[PDB]
């Protein structure tokens, strides 16, 4: 009965073998005929398009003193900035940047301006005592915010100077109306220094001066006649605090927070190729409709996905390309 | 018991002699139906007809 | 004002607050599991305060399912456990919840399961004993009143049915109430005993609370506590004798261990909790007598490695006041309540505290039974005839000695249907007298057995 | 044959669908050693099951601030910095149904022995609330284990949590397969209330013992009603550490269902190993012998599972044998000492007891069931009685054997009964008895009966009689077993049988025994 | 796309690779020293992921010299060695780099060291004894053909001298092929292997592979897994029967540990890594037989401290059909080969597979040293006239037993001067069965000693 | 290679250099000496331990 059995069983894994090859190879010429059909440009768009169709049917890292903290300075940097003009925001930023490469050159000056204490006038007389005659009066307010208001970690406090020397660019791309633009830019500059793992990792500043990380920028990215002079004010306001973190994600989380000061999230699109700014459109109105505020969306063309978008957003997916259905079609073979 | 264990070995070898022959017979009409199997998959991975 | 869950690991969670509102320690918290299997509300103890707003709990229940950035909502007051004549014949778990009835007692009176005991100047100077109205117990091994008594014994020995007797026994002499801690308990066994105390009808003289083994650690741990507010309450507000019964205390050591180590503590000794010392002390110094009631307390004690200087027993026995070892060679021979007379000891068993003719008769009867165990070798090897006329007497008074202090237990109305005895203890002093001066020993051996008494004894022999 | 098979691809191209969904995505940032830290997945809850990109599966088992660590289940190699984690919103779950009997399944309930797939009736997820205090009821119900010296001293009820601890090579898995053997006849029965399905999980052994487990429950007819949750030693800790829940979940969908339910742990010493691993990795504080602090909590979770039910619940039953490999025969190690707690009872086979022939080498006397003859039925209870006090008073003259001329009649004659007695409780491998034919080897050596044969024979003795009543007198065991006492009228009709075989055997010396 | 050294510390080496190009686990990568006499080329195996583009390496060869922000290159494909029948007769290390002729593999066909072990689906189990000659392996532990068996011994009590006997009882008129994997072994003994092999012409059928103790600890990792590549291919890709001796399979787990904690793991139990358990089961289950195909693995196992209960040896028990214990109390005494006749276990040692003769004669011989190990040290205290007289009788048994156990082995004429001997399983069972029954209770102790049968029993009889 | 088990106790009951002769041993053996003592020598540790 036994040996019976095993004959039997031997029966059906010859049928469980002969249907795994079955299925093997029908996802290959499966997947060569979607290959194929979706080399014309008709077809590749007619995919997005429907892939569109079904989509419409559908700081954080800081910790809880250093968060408090951020969100009162950035408080504060929306009166201040409330009044100055764009030469003001200029001066502010450049400014505050130099006070953050100040604070960062001298290690003992951080850890006593960043110590927590229930009084802050020791702190605020030590920044008086050091920086008020040399910087605008306008800065002086926010470092004095900056260092009263208690932050969980050292490090923080650059992390929160730096921030507001961000803004302030921002701002002045907000009164002069190039946000948008300033915010592609970003991006534009992002993918280029994915494009060059040797370009970022020389333009870390924790290994080399500063200065010649900004030179070596403006000899390589910030020289080229069309960029606009907000963005290549912030990469090099970036690149020169760096402090350690890879200035591909320094770029990327500097577009980021481009886009979140405007209150939208940008969502991140791979395909096949661009779509048309009809795709656009109709994308970024699904999109926001979904995720319940307004939303960007930037092209990561390539020809690996075959076919349909795949968007990514915060930790969130939509996964309609045509290759992660050919990779579900062929796992779900028996 | 080793009359049982010798008729189960020897129709262990001849049912995989068998299985064997039918189940290569059987795989030629496979590759027959292969096409259309394949044809209908990318017409559902596609979301359209192929 | 509510926090959020930051780490999950393992049954420790920490909890993120608003820079003001963090939650005093061991205040319970409240955190909800909102995965359909697993649903549940889990009841997370503050154990520590790591800076920064953020909390370290120890989850009284498991944290399989939970999600970071969940909200935890602080009850702002530790595990309250219910207190009132309403919970008892009820059985509940360490956090209060009623496990027979659930939403039984959240209308009760709740009381914080950490409090200090009594003011050293409320503490009784003078060590009163508990007259049982066991024989064995009131001369051998007299229990103190509004202390502790290791209970060693095990299964078929009769611990349950002792148990039992003690129940019967504070509820009908002191008019009093017991409290069952089950920490660590095996929930078959946790059935058991409610369906046991059930059928002998002391359930509602017990209030029961199960930490059981398949809980975390926490829930183990605070069990003891919880029954120890109970207990707290029966004796300070409404003004009885409680006797309450920890089984396993080492389980609540371990429980201790476990959760020491969760939160990252270095171990100690033999790799308890730093803090052994005083976790033990905490609760075992609440089991005191004050203001003239008292919680007495029996305690099955487990010695790991059968080493009595493992740091868990030898702190547990700091603090006991008396030892009753139940053995399954005095219960096979018909002996109940099974305690070994010898085995088992007891600290006021001192004429300082005791009678002079109450250490006098007990000794002596110790001695009589260390002779017969003695010769019981004799007994079983060479035949009693091997012996002398001498220890051939002594053997016969010690035989009836032993079965003397076998006792019809008040637990056996159950089964037997005749009532239980209490014997004064006086009357068990000068009985024993009598009966190692060998004057009752030309009775028939069987005229002692499972007998109330000196009264009861003749009344046995003239049937007999 | 053609039409089956292209009918199954042809039917996944077609149910195939075009699934496009919201997912919460992670980036593996840091893997090693079977641990894999997942940045993101904000979602996740604890113990979820995570599905790297391979196929690979692996249990979100530590959630911080920054990542997720989460223990890799196999295939771990796969796994590279930048890969996508996908959350599949479910914490660990098994499929479970009566079609897992005779199959080996890894943790997971995916098949391992090559046949076919298992036909899943549903999911159970790992973690479920063991029964409370109210849902369960007194173990009553004896679980005939065939091994006279267990079902004889320490029974097991079904319900029960009897451990088998014992150094290696002791007798501890050869206990188990006896156990789970012994129960063909009951399954035989096909009366759900008799039959007893078993779950045999095998952590941390290697594939060829699993593969000789499987021989040895099959050539007995025992695969029909047992299942394998196999975890071999080539897999990861993640799969040491679940096959146990595994086969709790297994066993328990059958428990609820009414059925009764044998559970086997080989061993329970090897899952704390691979939990002790995982947490170690983890980076979670380390306790006694390194283990975490809730390898406690872990056992008991696992243990507690197994009970009795109320009728309210069906009254089904699961019966938890776990094993653990002592060393040294050192009871008091960390892991042997949470089980012993845990348990409801001890078997404690030991090796000096192996070796002088004593097999299964159960140690009576510190070997209990806390259960007792509420476990047992009525004949063995009776018939039993006297064996345990027997015994102990053999362990203790065992000293004079040597000079029993100087001993008194009775101790003389104690010391006989219980050499005796020692040799009616040894058994040979696989060779588990019947309910009934235990006791009447019990009421042979406890009655006296062997008295007459010499301790060379007894062995010999007790076969060739149970057998002569099995052929010749089979009305004592049906009634032993149709009502579960050894009354007076049989009793009369058994002891005439013991003294007209008596006459016919030939000790192994030439004497004769009357 | 090269990597580039960050940080070395001993054996363990980190990587930084760019974001796009950090290598899979286990691949193998290369760097360059330049220093004179250190000169060479390291070869890295990638242990973990330490994130940010970095890697954490194990050193194959020493990082003596070995320079912070050095090139490293990914070979794209894990360590891979050479399999073929042109393996056979030839010494390779753990990287495949032939020893007595360097370069003489680099065109064979390579095969990856690490891959998955056998499916369940294809694992047997294996009940055909192999005859070794020797009567306490023949006798007690009967070894398995095609199963795996093990050497167990503490520091120096003969497991290399065993090792190289039981090559010299079945490999040298073995029909396929075998495999030597010197894991870790002391390279004397290695060297004196393969001149033996040579000197006996069995080099052309074995194929050895040296990891020895002087190499860091990566590569003594590895030399193991290279050994059971070369054996898998023997096994899955010709079908031929193979041995695969291997000595000592500890020294992976010890290099494992010894790397363990600069992989930045916690440490577990006595100071091992806490994948002790992964790692090891991880090589074992390849070394397993699959039906059709076999491997007789005979790998002796390192017990350190003298310490069976030692983590390593404990977990190494479970993947073993066949377990000859080596202990230092029966090597004191000179009971060469220092087999422990008791602790000393095998599989196929039942009465339906070894037989029902060999069954009983075992058993008794185990049960007569088991009663003499248990009347050792009354023997030793009171004396051997205070024991009865079976018991004395049964001692004269069992030291006769204990010294006919041990045999002077071919391969240990080094020890003893004398000869080697094989004595037949046949005649081992019947030499043991007289023993038992008292056969030879009058020749004296000495006549059984490092004798190889019961014609040579005679002999020495005579001569004595 | 080997060992030289030298011992306390030995040492003191006269035993000098104290060689435990069982524990102690050398695996390179009759190799490492000339044929003669080889030949006087050959089992006197055993003999010796025995
Ligand atoms: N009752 C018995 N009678 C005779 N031999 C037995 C008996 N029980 C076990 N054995 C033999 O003892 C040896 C060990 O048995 P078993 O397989 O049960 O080991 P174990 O104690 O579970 O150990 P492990 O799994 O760690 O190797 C095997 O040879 C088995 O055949
Ligand atoms: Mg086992």
């Amino acid at each position: 009965a036994q040996g019976a059995q095993q004959i039997q069983l031997m029966r059906q894994q010859l049928i469980r073998q002969l249907r795994t090859g079955l299925g093997a190879e029908a996802v290959n010429k499966a997947a060569e005929i979607v290959r194929a059909h979706v080399a014309d440009p008709q077809a590749q768009s007619a995919t997005v398009d429907r892939f569109l169709s079904e989509l419409e049917q559908m700081t954080s890292r800081l910790r809880a003193a250093s968060r408090q903290s951020l969100a009162a300075l950035v408080e504060k940097f929306d009166s201040v900035a409330g009044g100055l003009d764009a030469d003001g925001l200029t001066n502010l930023a450049d400014e505050l940047a130099s006070v953050a490469k100040l604070l960062l050159s001298e290690t003992a000056l951080n850890k006593h301006l960043a110590e927590p204490t229930d009084d802050s006038a020791p702190k605020v007389r030590l920044l008086e005592r050091l920086l008020s005659d040399k910087v605008s009066a306008t800065t002086l307010d926010l470092l004095r915010t900056a260092v009263s208001n208690r932050w969980s970690t050292e490090s923080n406090l650059i992390d929160a100077v730096e921030h507001t020397a961000r803004l302030a660019l921002l701002k002045r791309a907000e009164i002069a109306g190039e946000v948008d633009e300033v915010e592609e830019q970003l991006f534009r500059f992002g993918r280029v220094l994915d494009a060059e793992p040797r370009l970022s990792a020389l333009l870390s500043d924790y290994t080399t001066p500063a200065e010649g990380r900004v030179a070596l920028l403006d000899k390589a990215l910030t020289g080229r006649p069309g960029v606009n002079q907000t963005a290549a004010a912030l990469l090099s306001q970036t690149v020169g605090l760096l402090r350690g973190e890879r200035a591909d994600e320094a770029v990327i989380d500097l577009a980021e927070l481009a886009v979140s000061r405007r209150g939208e999230v940008v969502a991140h699109v791979s395909a096949a190729a661009e779509l048309s700014d009809a795709q656009r459109t109709r994308l970024t109105e699904v999109l926001s409709r979904i995720y319940g505020r307004p939303v960007s969306v930037q092209l990561h063309v390539d020809p690996e996905l075959l076919g349909g978008l795949s968007i990514t957003v915060g930790d969130e997916v939509i996964d309609g390309s045509i290759a992660s259905r050919l990779a579900a079609a062929q796992t779900g073979l028996p | 018991r080793a009359q049982a264990s010798g008729e189960v070995a020897q129709t262990l070898t001849q049912a995989d002699q068998q299985l064997s022959a039918q189940g290569d017979q059987v795989r030629s009409g496979l590759e027959s139906s292969v096409d259309g199997l394949s044809a209908k998959l990318a017409s559902r991975i596609l979301g359209v007809d192929v | 004002t509510a926090g959020r869950v930051v780490r999950i690991t393992g049954p420790v969670v920490d909890v993120e607050f608003p820079r003001g509102s963090v939650p005093e320690l061991f205040n319970a918290l409240h955190a909800e599991i909102t995965f359909g299997a697993l649903a549940k509300t889990l009841t997370l103890e503050v154990a520590q305060h790591l800076g920064d707003s953020l909390v370290r709990c120890i989850s009284m229940q498991p944290t399989d399912g939970l999600v970071r950035g969940v909200e935890v909502t602080d009850t702002g007051a530790s595990i309250s456990v219910p207190v009132g004549d309403g919970v008892k014949g009820h059985v509940f778990n360490a956090l209060g919840d009623c496990l027979d009835d659930p939403g039984y007692g959240k209308d009760f009176e709740h009381w914080s399961i950490h409090r200090k005991p009594p003011a050293f100047s409320d503490l009784e100077p003078r060590t009163e004993m508990l007259e049982t109205g066991l024989k064995v117990v009131d001369l051998l091994t007299p229990y103190v009143r509004g202390g502790k008594i290791a209970l060693f014994g095990g299964a078929g020995v009769g611990k349950t049915v002792l148990i039992q007797e003690m129940i019967n026994r504070i509820a009908r002499n002191f008019g009093g109430t017991s409290v069952f801690a089950g920490v660590g308990e095996r929930t078959r066994e946790g059935n058991d005993l409610w369906v046991e105390l059930a059928d002998a009808n002391v359930l509602k003289d017990t209030a029961l609370v199960f930490g059981q083994m398949d809980e975390p650690p926490g829930t183990r741990m605070r069990v003891a506590l919880s029954a120890l507010t109970m207990a707290e309450f029966f004796r300070d507000e409404q003004g009885q004798d409680v006797l309450l019964f920890i089984d396993n205390i080492f389980r609540f050591t371990q429980a201790g261990s476990e959760v020491s180590t969760l939160l990252g503590r270095m171990p100690s000794a033999v790799g308890y909790q730093p803090t052994l010392a005083d976790e033990m002390g905490e609760l075992q110094e609440r089991i005191t007598s004050t203001r003239g009631r008292s919680i007495t307390s029996m305690q099955a004690v487990y010695v790991p490695a059968d080493d009595y200087t493992d740091p868990a027993p030898a702190t547990t026995f700091a603090h006991l006041d008396a030892t009753t070892e139940l053995s399954r060679a005095v219960f096979s021979k018909g002996i109940f309540p099974a305690v070994d007379p010898l085995a088992s000891s007891s600290t006021i068993l001192d004429p300082a505290i005791v009678g002079d003719e109450h250490y006098r008769v007990a000794q002596e009867v110790i001695r009589i039974l260390q002779r017969y165990k003695d010769l019981q070798d004799i007994i079983a090897i060479l035949g009693i005839d091997e012996l002398s006329e001498e220890d051939k007497q002594l053997v016969n008074r010690a035989r009836r000695i032993e079965r003397f202090l076998s006792q019809n237990m008040m637990a056996a109305e159950q089964f037997t249907g005749q009532p239980g005895s209490t014997v004064p203890l006086k009357e068990t002093i000068e009985a024993f007298d009598k009966l190692t001066k060998g004057e009752f020993d030309h009775l028939p051996e069987q005229a002692f057995f499972l007998i109330g008494g000196l009264d009861d004894l003749a009344k046995k022999a003239e049937s007999l | 044959s053609a039409a089956d098979i292209e009918g199954a691809i042809e039917d996944y191209v077609s149910s195939f669908s075009a699934d496009t969904e919201r997912e919460e995505i992670g980036t593996v940032i840091d893997a090693g050693d079977g641990i894999a830290h997942v940045e993101g997945l904000p979602s996740v809850m604890t113990q979820e099951l995570l599905e790297f990109p391979g196929g690979v599966l692996g249990v979100a088992l530590n959630l911080d601030e920054h990542s997720v660590g989460a223990v890799i289940l196999g295939e771990f190699e796969k796994i590279e910095e930048g890969q996508q984690v996908k959350r599949t919103g479910e914490v660990l779950s098994v499929p479970v149904g009566d079609a897992f009997l005779g199959r080996v399944v890894n943790p997971l309930g995916q098949p391992i022995d090559g046949q076919g797939d298992i036909a899943a009736e549903t999911r159970r997820a790992l973690e479920l609330q063991a029964p409370s205090v109210v849902q369960r009821q007194s173990v009553s119900e004896p679980l005939q284990t065939g091994i006279k010296a267990i079902d004889a001293m320490t029974p097991i009820g079904r319900g029960q949590r009897q451990l088998i601890i014992g150094d290696r090579k002791t007798g501890k898995t050869a206990v188990c397969v006896d156990t789970i053997l012994n129960q063909r006849e009951a399954w035989l029965t096909g009366d759900p209330k008799q039959q007893v399905r078993c779950v045999y999980v095998a952590i941390g052994q290697k594939g060829t013992t699993i593969a000789s487990v499987k021989r040895a429950l099959e050539e007995g007819g025992a695969m029909e009603y047992t299942t394998i949750v196999a975890a071999p030693a080539s897999d990861a800790a993640g799969f040491k550490w679940l096959a146990p829940y595994t086969g709790s979940a297994i066993g328990q969908h059958w428990m609820y269902n009414g059925k009764h339910v044998l559970i086997v742990f080989d061993d329970l010493s090897k899952q704390a190993d691979a939990y002790r691993a995982i947490s170690l990795l983890l980076r979670r504080p380390p306790g006694r012998e390194a283990f975490p602090g809730d390898v406690f909590y872990l056992h008991s979770r696992l243990l507690e599972r197994c009970a009795k039910l109320s009728d309210e619940l069906g009254g089904g039953s699961m019966t938890g044998l776990p094993i653990i490999e002592t060393k040294a025969n050192d009871i008091s190690a960390f892991i042997p000492t949470n089980v012993i707690s845990i348990t409801d009872g001890q078997c404690f086979l030991e090796s000096d007891l192996f070796n002088q022939g004593v097999r299964p080498a159960i140690n009576v006397g510190v070997s209990v069931s806390r259960v007792g003859g509420a476990a047992q039925i009525k004949a063995m209870k009776e018939v039993a009685g006297s064996l345990r006090l027997d015994l102990s008073q053999y362990r203790e003259l065992e000293a004079f054997a040597a000079f029993a001329s100087d001993l008194d009649a009775a101790s003389k004659a104690q010391l006989d009964r219980g050499a005796r007695l020692v040799e009616l409780l040894k058994q040979p491998q696989y060779s588990p008895l019947a309910v009934e034919e235990q006791v009447v080897a019990i009421f042979l050596g406890t009655q006296g009966h062997l008295d007459s044969v010499p301790v060379e024979d007894v062995q010999r003795f007790e076969s060739e009689l149970l057998e002569h009543v099995k052929a010749s007198h089979s009305d004592i065991f049906d009634g032993i077993r149709e009502t579960k006492k050894l009354s007076e009228e049989a009793e009369e009709k058994l002891v005439s049988v013991i003294n007209e075989f008596k006459k016919g055997f030939q000790a192994s010396d030439g004497s004769s025994v009357v």
